[PDB]
């Protein structure tokens, strides 16, 4: 789903965990 | 490498043949003089495009810290080639505007962490004290009273697995880096007492239709179909997407929410909610009927017709047919985020102070003894 | 062994119990009405020795009980405090020697403000409505005497006429109606309701007129324990 | 009517013949019922555990 | 002519009657009373419930051997628990659902019970076969029966709503005295201890007290203002108690044929529906309709104690033979032993 | 230096395009055998500064998509409506027989 | 001893005027309502007008509705029936009922065949 009232507690429980789980990428930086 | 990285270069793959391929059919254009030309960076491909004239694409969501919305800042100069950074001297491409918002939305985002903890917190404190009342006076006792033990039930249980979520598994990264049995466990069980919650406002709304608008005098009907509705049904729609979920797409301990198996659960639920909002259209057509004939004000029949009406989209749960979406813009979202957290997370709060508080039988039977 | 017999009365007790199950579903499937009919006045009627008159009859699968109260003596006050459970309370009243009509007024108040009946609605049956039309048409004008605001009286904009009837009349059977419906507002708390009926004890659907309003007070009594009304 | 208003008086005659006393003689037997049988009320005094059906 | 003569030897005799009262009224029991020991507050618990009734209870009784218990409510059971165990030894399903009384036999053997339908029926549960079944089917009443009492396994004393009392006689099944002379509606009565004599208040509040020999009333006593609801003789025999519809509770006497004490509170509002004493007359037990068993005392006239355990009015109230427990019964089907 | 892993794994992709020859101009038995074309050129060259967009790179991947397309260039929601489809033969069960 | 006397009574033409003094004694006079209840020669008692326990509402019946006027007095607990233009077909006993329960807005069986707190009745007759 996603950006459904229902999943909106699933929805927050991925974009919250995708921070301290999956490091930042380089923005151009040494990179496209 | 971790699954959405796994899918993030099997797509990436996917626009880089496409990319080529496209590169080919599409003939040449002269520009004015040096422009411009083709080239693939690595993520997007760009057309032949005149010098001056800079593109603006959205980032693609093969990372998972990419978000869609913003765009690129991708730009050439008029000598005839793309921007060079002055560190590598290299051709470059500006992506930092898609990344550059994670930041401020990192804290706007744990505001509602704590929110989603708090709300949690009184539906646990303010619920005992609540379903502990029903179960110590069995004066009270009805098949209302008896429905609302269940309802209650549903409203713990789920308010303590989301906890137990919220502070195990989002905001530990070695639990998700290295996939255990145990989180997709438990994200068995926080779908399946989730989908029990969500069913129970639907137990709660079709013996409140059976009980005013339709079979008013047949009453004492058997419990054997609502006990099983709202505590054995949903175990059907989770544990078939269980299975397909380990089958199909088995993401890091199932928080991802980027497929359609999910709408085996969601799905469902929104076809409950809508018949628990289709029972609500219902209840105020008879109560506005039954002031009616009374004869009273057109001043008056409005102003209980509005306090009845906030009173059962707690216990209906009528808060997702009214908002069934949410709106790509920002300047809403900031606001929506806010109006329907608020609404989920102090559901077991509004539900257990409304029925159990705020009414009338209660405040009467404890206050004598 | 001394506790041999205890097992004999937890099965005496099983029986019991599963007796005490299955006739509670049989008791609250069947709602008691109470028929407190004025004398002469056509009570017996009025749906169609012991001091209780049951009466069995059922409306769609709902199988009322009505009890007629006959062979008792005058004073009422301490028996009427026993059908405080019933559902609804049939009242009938004559609508035409002495003061009859002022003697239904004076019994409906009692009951109205009564402490236990105060939470038991009352179902209004206004009968003998075929010889009011003929009272008031021509002959003694006993409305007028016994009423000085009568005179002085309009028929409301909510009246709805039937074929058949003199405009006196319908003027005189809504000023009854209005007599017994200002008691029941001004008093009331909003527990109970009053819900006043037009019959001539020969109808042949006035099983019909209580079952409805029977399901209007459950209805309204099932919107009380949410908290909605 | 006339004939039971006779009723009330030919009643009343023979209640006012009933031998009576004083309060302080009548309601004293009271005072002395009471303290005798004080020892076994239960519902003044608690019983133990032992003692009570309950 | 003879109807104004009629009330001059009316009002003389009221008169002879009245200064006869006021000589035996040295103290009234109020000046040299007052120097006893009050037994302060007395705190009660329920320690049982029968929950098995699903209409409200209207009556009960205690047996003889203060373990049985029949209680009578309006869906046409008449239930006889054991208060021990909690255990419905019996369940007999009535013919009338509306009953307003019920008694026990003083053997065991027996109960009874009245109601709207005027009948008062016996029923037999000490049987041959083990099952139970109506034994006697007594009518002859005009009125709906308020109390009913047994005088032994043969004899039974029953109070109508139409200003008159009987004695039955179960074995043949008429009666034998119709006790008379109530303006209005008897609503209890409650047999001495030796079963010779009986009071009976009505609703013209007037307490009066029959010989169950003839037909012969004793006494009468006016002391109330309202319908006397409740009645129950002393265990000494010599005095009886009488709750009614204006609030208050008062204390008569034989000896003195006046009222000695008058039990009120200035809150209180509501009328007494059932009143009992305790084994030694010292707890009068007074069921009020606000909900609460107000506990008074019959020396001090001290509200000592308030049982509050009931959701709606308590309609009827029973203390055991020994004085063991308190059955108190209510329209919320909750029967409490306390 | 990188010119020795470029030719190294360029006939290397010929030798996996055999079972899947004369069938190579659609989108899905390309996935696996594509994908792994470009792990030879990020793997080697991650030491050098200039990435998969490679100037040799860069031909070998623009020249691969011409040797090959010059000439040619249901199940899923059947488990999410049936369970919905039930629901309603329950509500209409609850309320009626 | 519930206790309700009445005085007045007489010959009175038509048109003239009559104080009915209602006493009770034997009870609180405050805390309980008041009734005034006629019987006609050969008819059954019929109920004339009401007070409230203090001077709250004052209903009448249809006959005697500006005609007749009831008032109490607390403090002498007696019961006034101020009559004025009385018409031939008032000569009827007048007993003083009373209400059978206190503090309640309820009044039962006040005009009933036979009933306890009632007084004997004055036979106010019209020439």
């Amino acid at each position: 789903c996603g950006n459904l009232s229902t999943c909106m507690l699933g929805t927050y429980t991925q974009d919250f965990n995708k921070f301290h789980t999956f490091p930042q990428t380089a923005i151009g930086v040494g990179a496209p | 490498k971790p699954f959405l990285y796994v899918v993030g270069r099997k797509k990436m793959m996917d626009a880089q043949y496409k990319c080529y391929d496209r590169m080919q059919q599409l003939p040449a254009y002269q520009g004015e003089g040096p422009y411009c030309n083709r080239t693939w960076d690595g993520w997007l491909c760009w057309d032949d495009t005149p010098a001056g004239v800079l593109s603006y694409q959205f980032c693609p969501d093969y990372f998972p810290d990419f978000d869609p919305s913003e765009k690129v800042t991708k730009y050439c100069d008029e000598k005839g080639v793309w921007f060079k950074h002055p560190e590598n001297n290299r051709t470059w491409s500006n992506y930092t505007m898609c990344n550059a918002f994670t930041p401020e939305k990192l804290k706007n985002a744990y505001v509602l962490y704590y929110l989603a903890i708090v709300g949690h917190s009184l539906s646990i404190f303010t619920l005992v004290i609540s379903l502990g009342i029903f179960v110590f006076f069995r004066s009270l006792g009805c098949q209302r009273v008896t429905l609302h033990k269940n309802m209650f039930l549903t409203y713990i249980l789920n308010s303590m697995i989301i906890i137990i979520h919220l502070v195990e598994v989002v905001p530990n990264g070695e639990l998700v880096r290295r996939d255990p049995v145990s989180c997709k466990i438990l994200h068995f069980f926080h779908q399946y007492m989730m989908a029990c919650n969500y069913f129970w406002m639907l137990c709660e709304g079709i013996y409140l239709h059976t009980l005013i608008v339709v079979a008013v005098f047949t009453e004492k009907q058997r419990l054997r179909w609502y006990y099983l509705l709202g505590w054995g049904f949903p175990l059907v729609p989770t544990t078939i997407h269980a299975i397909t979920r380990a089958v199909y797409f088995n993401d890091n301990c199932w928080l991802s929410v980027e497929t359609h198996l999910l709408y085996i659960i969601h799905g469902p639920v929104m076809a409950a909610l809508v018949v628990n909002f289709f029972f609500l259209l219902n209840i105020v057509r008879v109560l506005v009927t039954k002031m009616r004939e009374t004869h009273e004000a057109e001043s008056h029949m409005y102003l209980k017709a509005v306090k009845a009406t906030m009173i059962l989209v707690p216990l209906l749960g009528i808060q997702f047919v009214v908002f069934p979406w949410r709106p790509s813009n920002k300047m809403l979202g900031k606001i929506y985020d806010y109006v329907m957290h608020s609404l989920i997370h102090f559901q077991g709060f509004f539900v257990a102070t409304i029925y159990c508080f705020c009414n009338n039988e209660v405040q009467t039977t404890v206050k004598r003894q | 062994d001394q506790r041999n017999e205890e097992k004999a009365q937890r099965e005496a007790n099983k029986k019991i119990e599963k007796q005490l199950q299955k006739d509670k579903q049989v008791y609250r499937a069947t709602h008691r009405l109470l028929l407190l009919g004025a004398g002469e006045s056509g009570k017996n009627t009025i749906v169609k020795t012991s001091g209780i008159f049951e009466t069995k009859f059922q409306v769609d699968k709902v199988n009322f009980h009505m009890f007629d109260v006959g062979a008792q003596r005058d004073e009422r006050r301490k028996w009427i405090q026993c059908f405080n459970d019933v559902t609804a309370i049939i009242f009938v009243v004559a609508s035409s020697q002495t003061n009859r009509l002022q003697a239904a007024l004076k019994l409906f108040d009692s009951i109205w403000n009564n402490k236990w009946l105060r939470d038991t609605s009352v179902i209004l049956f206004l009968n003998k409505q075929d010889l009011l039309a003929e009272k008031v048409l021509a002959g003694k004008s006993k409305i007028e005497d016994y009423f000085p605001e009568f005179a002085r009286y309009t028929t409301p904009e909510d009246a709805t006429p039937e074929p058949g009837e003199d405009p006196r009349v319908t003027r005189a059977k809504y000023f009854i109606r209005d007599e017994f419906l200002r008691i029941s507002t001004a008093s009331g708390d909003g527990r109970h309701y009053c819900y006043p009926h037009f019959t001539c004890s020969v109808d042949t659907e006035n099983i019909r007129r209580v079952f409805n309003d029977c399901r209007d007070i459950i209805q309204r009594m099932h919107l009380r324990q949410y908290e909605l009304l | 009517s006339i004939a039971q208003a006779r009723k009330l008086v030919e009643q009343l005659k023979m209640e006012a013949n009933i031998d009576r006393i004083k309060v302080s003689k009548a309601a004293a037997d009271l005072m002395a019922y009471c303290e005798a049988h004080a020892k076994e009320d239960p519902l003044l005094t608690p019983v133990p555990a032992s003692e009570n059906p309950f | 002519s003879e109807l104004d003569q009629l009330r001059q030897e009316a009002e003389q005799l009221k008169n002879q009657i009245r200064d006869a009262r006021k000589a035996c009224a040295d103290a009234t029991l109020s000046q040299i009373t007052n120097n006893i020991d009050p037994v302060g507050r007395i705190q009660m618990r329920t320690r049982r419930t029968l929950r098995g009734h699903l209409a409200k209870i209207y009556a009960m009784h205690w047996g003889t051997d203060s373990r049985l218990l029949v209680s009578a409510s309006q869906d046409g059971k008449l239930i006889i628990w054991d208060s021990y165990t909690t255990n419905k030894v019996h369940a007999i399903p009535l013919r009338s659902s509306w009953v307003m009384t019920c008694a026990y036999a003083p053997s065991g053997n027996y109960v009874a019970c009245g109601g709207l339908d005027n009948i008062c029926s016996i029923y037999n549960l000490k049987t041959r076969e083990g099952n139970v079944r109506v034994s006697r089917e007594l009518a002859g009443h005009t009125g709906y029966l308020s109390c009913c009492r047994f005088l032994d396994d043969n004899q039974i004393v029953t109070s109508s709503g139409d200003t008159t009392c009987a004695l039955w006689d179960i074995e043949t099944g008429q009666q034998t005295t119709t006790f008379t002379g109530h303006t209005g509606d008897v609503m209890s009565l409650s047999l001495a201890p030796d079963t010779r004599l009986f009071v009976s208040g009505a609703c013209d509040a007037s307490a009066k007290l029959w010989d169950v020999r003839e037909g012969m009333c004793r006494q009468t006593f006016t002391g109330h203002e309202s319908d006397i609801n409740a009645i129950c003789f002393f265990p000494n025999g010599n005095a009886f108690a009488t709750g009614s519809d204006d609030a208050t509770c008062r204390l008569f006497d034989l000896r003195a044929d006046q009222e000695l004490m008058t039990y009120s509170h200035d809150n209180i509002i509501c009328g007494i529906t059932s009143v009992s004493f305790s084994k030694s007359g010292r707890l009068l037990l007074a069921g009020y309709d606000d909900f609460n068993c107000n506990v008074w005392d019959a020396l001090k006239a001290d509200r000592a104690g308030v049982l509050a355990g009931h959701d709606n009015r308590v309609s009827c109230l029973g203390v055991t033979d020994d004085g063991m427990a308190v059955a108190t019964g209510s329209w919320d089907s909750f029967l409490k032993i306390w | 230096n990188y010119e020795t892993a470029v030719q190294f794994c360029w006939n290397h992709y010929k030798d996996q395009m055999d079972p899947i020859e004369k069938d190579w101009c659609d989108w899905a038995m390309i996935s696996r055998p594509y994908s792994t074309l470009r792990d030879c050129l990020e793997h080697f060259a991650e030491l050098f500064d200039l990435g998969f967009p490679n100037p040799l790179a860069e031909r070998i991947i623009f020249e691969t998509h011409q040797i090959h397309f010059a000439n040619c260039s249901d199940v899923l929601l059947a488990m999410i409506i049936a369970p919905i489809c039930l629901i309603p033969f329950l509500i209409t069960l609850v309320v009626w027989r | 001893q519930v206790q309700l006397q009445e005085s007045g009574g007489g010959l009175v033409q038509p048109g003239g005027s009559l104080r009915l003094s209602c006493a009770a004694s034997g009870f609180t006079f405050s805390n309980y309502k008041m009734n005034w209840v006629r019987q006609a020669p050969g008819k059954g008692l019929e109920w004339v007008s009401d007070i409230s326990q203090s001077g709250a509402s004052i209903s009448y019946t249809g006959s005697v509705k500006g005609r007749f006027t009831i008032s109490r007095d607390n403090a002498k607990n007696t019961l006034y029936l101020q009559m004025n233009s009385l018409k031939p077909e008032d000569t009827a006993v007048y007993y003083c009922a009373r209400c059978p329960a206190p503090f309640t807005r309820d009044c039962f069986d006040v005009t009933s065949t036979t009933y306890a707190y009632r007084g004997q009745g004055t036979q106010v007759t019209v020439s």
